[PDB]
């Protein structure tokens, strides 16, 4: 798995283009891969932390 | 110890009453392990036919005499009752079936390739598996090569021709032909395997100079322009 | 148990939607 083939490059171009136009149609979901990136909740902590930082820095 | 081929053997010999098996508990029960019931149409019953034609003149020291008496016994009862089976068989038949055709073609192939030992078609790596292909092959190889030399046909097209007491007819090998095509096609096995490693190896081998899609792609094409980089001169 | 001619045994021997209900809307 450490290197790369034809075959491996085809199918990783094959299915980063298929996920590209199942988002026009809206035949799949993809919510989980949106908000587990997302997470609104680690935003806010992280801009507690940040918050902190401030705090700590003046 | 194949009791039922001794018996046999004794037969062939044409010497079965200077021995006679020597019936007595040690012998005559050391290979039975009553007799076994024969399994055949009747090669293995005209031996016990001949086996007690034969004890007719001792009598008294062949003890075994009486199991096969009641084996007799047994063949005879179960003919009778075959017979009275067969009797009200023919009578418990409906008078209006109609027993379709199309079917009756599929029980009789069906049938006919399962009495010779062929793959029936339903319509109604691994070296486990590799073993047991491997050895269906031997099997049909030592089928046939116990086959006699002097096999020979006789079609129905031969009346055609008018045979004489001595005139060769023209249709008398096309069965011994076909036996030797597959005795010889079944060693000929890994020669045609090593033909067909030199035709993939060398076909596959290049995948990318004959093959248009393939050799027309970016990557493809990429990797075989970036393996030709000729190596950077230092002044 | 008369064996049979070889060249006779070789003788008798929701998705369509998903994707239009998409592509009539957008």
């Amino acid at each position: 798995y450490n290197n790369v083939t034809l075959k491996n490059l085809t199918a990783f171009q094959l299915l980063s283009q298929r996920e590209n136009i199942c988002e026009l149609l809206n035949l799949v979901e993809s919510t989980e891969r949106h908000n587990s990136i997302i997470n609104p909740e680690r935003q806010r902590m992280s801009l507690e932390e940040m918050k902190k930082m401030l705090d700590a820095l003046k | 110890l194949q009791e039922q081929s001794e018996l046999m053997s004794t037969v062939m010999n044409n010497t079965p009453t200077t021995v006679a098996a020597l019936a007595a508990v040690a012998a005559a029960s050391e290979t039975n392990g009553t007799i076994p019931k024969p399994r055949s149409s009747a090669q293995l019953e005209q031996l016990l036919y001949r086996y007690r034609a034969i004890q007719n003149h001792p009598k008294e020291n062949k003890l075994e005499i009486k199991a096969i008496e009641d084996t007799f016994r047994n063949i005879s009862r179960d003919q009778d009752i075959y017979e009275t089976k067969l009797d009200t068989l023919r009578k418990s038949i409906d008078k209006g079936f109609q027993y379709d055709e199309d079917l009756l073609n599929k029980h009789l192939v069906a049938l006919q390739l399962l009495e010779k030992d062929t793959d029936v078609p339903d319509y109604f790596g691994d070296p486990d598996t590799e073993i047991r292909i491997s050895a269906r092959i031997s099997n049909r190889i030592n089928e046939l090569e116990r086959l006699p030399a002097n096999l020979g046909t006789y079609s129905l097209d031969d009346c055609l021709e008018f045979i004489t007491k001595d005139d060769l007819s023209s249709r008398m090998d096309t069965f011994k032909i076909k036996a030797l095509v597959e005795l010889k096609s079944l060693k000929l096995l890994t020669k045609q395997k090593s033909i067909r490693q030199k035709l993939i190896n060398n076909v596959a081998s290049q995948a990318h100079h004959n093959i248009p899609y393939l050799r027309d792609s970016p990557f493809t094409a990429a990797a075989q322009r970036s393996v030709q980089i000729r190596s950077k001169v230092i002044v | 148990s008369l064996p049979i001619e070889d060249n006779y045994i070789r003788e008798v021997v929701s998705k369509l939607m998903e994707c239009v209900n998409d592509a009539v809307q957008t």
